[PDB]
């Protein structure tokens, strides 16, 4: 996260770290959506241009974390993966369209003060909140700048951007399965996700029921926090039917 | 630069 | 499930985090 701040303890209890077994390193962010399911970006698991194609046994999920590097004894919980599900129409070839994956844990994780699932949006909540100017929150342990790394989980609040501005900021083809967020050059404030934040959640707190909803998944951006560029997020609600089909079929 | 995790998670 | 999105150390205790007000103020 670029230009963010240290998270408060328990501020993002659904935050998940995807962790490579060997070498031991941060792979990506992710989120907890129930006691057995974790949501992330497909490109965290499959990305042929970088020779990335992880299998279940390559990875661990670490939940309840604050410190990036420490083993947080008695706080974090580490889970093995039963199965990875990548969207069948995930477009790694072109523009990361439908950049979404689910991971089922081998055993359920115990909720605690530091571990708790985020809500997924219904159509109504999505329609109410996914509006230009409305701010969401992005969290992760990714790099602090484009070209170092944080001691603890970072947080930044960012405004959703008008689709035409999103489209005009890039030569990449934008789809309805993406939205973008970030400040414009003129707005003074800044901030963005960066390398290593991929797969983490973009959340909004509903003013209707005071619950946190994951509206987006950190997906892509040209650089990190560049003037005139924006962060692009997987549109979680637009892909909810697939999410439900997977959980219903393999739950 | 990551602290080693309990071996049981790697087994 | 029914308890999703309510944080043990915040919503569950009626405590607010330092910047959630920024989000609310943007929901115009
Ligand atoms: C063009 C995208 C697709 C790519 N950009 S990139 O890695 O920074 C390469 C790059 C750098 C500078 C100018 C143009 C391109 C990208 O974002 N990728 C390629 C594979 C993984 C993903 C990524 O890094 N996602 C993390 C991310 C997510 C968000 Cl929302 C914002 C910034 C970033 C960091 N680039
Ligand atoms: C990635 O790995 C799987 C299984 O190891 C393989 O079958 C597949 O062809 C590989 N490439 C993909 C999914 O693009
Ligand atoms: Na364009
Ligand atoms: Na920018």
């Amino acid at each position: 996260i670029v230009e963010g701040s240290d998270a408060e303890i328990g501020m993002s209890p659904w935050q998940v770290m995807l962790f490579r077994k060997s070498p031991q390193e941060l792979l990506c962010g992710a989120s907890l959506i129930s006691d057995r399911w974790v949501l992330t970006a497909a490109h965290c698991l499959l990305y042929p241009p970088w020779d990335k194609n992880f299998t279940e046994n390559d990875l661990l999920v670490r939940i309840g974390k604050h410190s990036r590097t420490r083993y947080e004894r008695n706080i974090e919980k580490i889970s093995m993966l039963e199965k990875i599900y990548i969207h069948p129409r995930y477009n790694w070839r072109e523009n990361l369209d439908r950049d979404i994956a689910l991971m089922k844990l081998k055993k359920p994780v115990a909720f605690s003060d530091y571990i708790h699932p985020v809500c997924l949006p219904d159509r109504e909540t999505a329609a109410s909140l996914l509006q230009a100017g409305y701010k969401g929150r992005v969290t992760g342990w990714g790099n602090l700048k484009e070209t170092g790394q944080p001691s603890v989980l970072q947080v930044v609040n960012l405004p959703i951007v008008e689709r035409p501005v999103c489209k005009d900021s890039t030569r990449i083809r934008i789809t309805d399965n993406m939205f973008c967020a970030g400040y414009k050059p003129d707005e003074g404030k800044r901030g963005d996700a960066c390398e290593g934040d991929s797969g983490g959640p973009f959340v909004m707190k509903s003013p209707f029921n005071n619950r946190w909803y994951q509206m987006g998944i950190v997906s892509w951006g040209e650089g990190c926090d560049r003037d005139g560029k924006y962060g692009f997020y997987t549109h979680v609600f637009r892909l909810k039917k697939w999410i439900q089909k997977v959980i219903d079929q393999f739950g | 630069d990551f602290e080693e995790i309990p071996e049981e998670y790697l087994q | 499930e029914a308890d999703c999105g309510l944080r043990p150390l915040f919503e569950k205790k009626s405590l607010e985090d330092k910047t959630e007000r920024e989000l609310l103020e943007s929901y115009i």
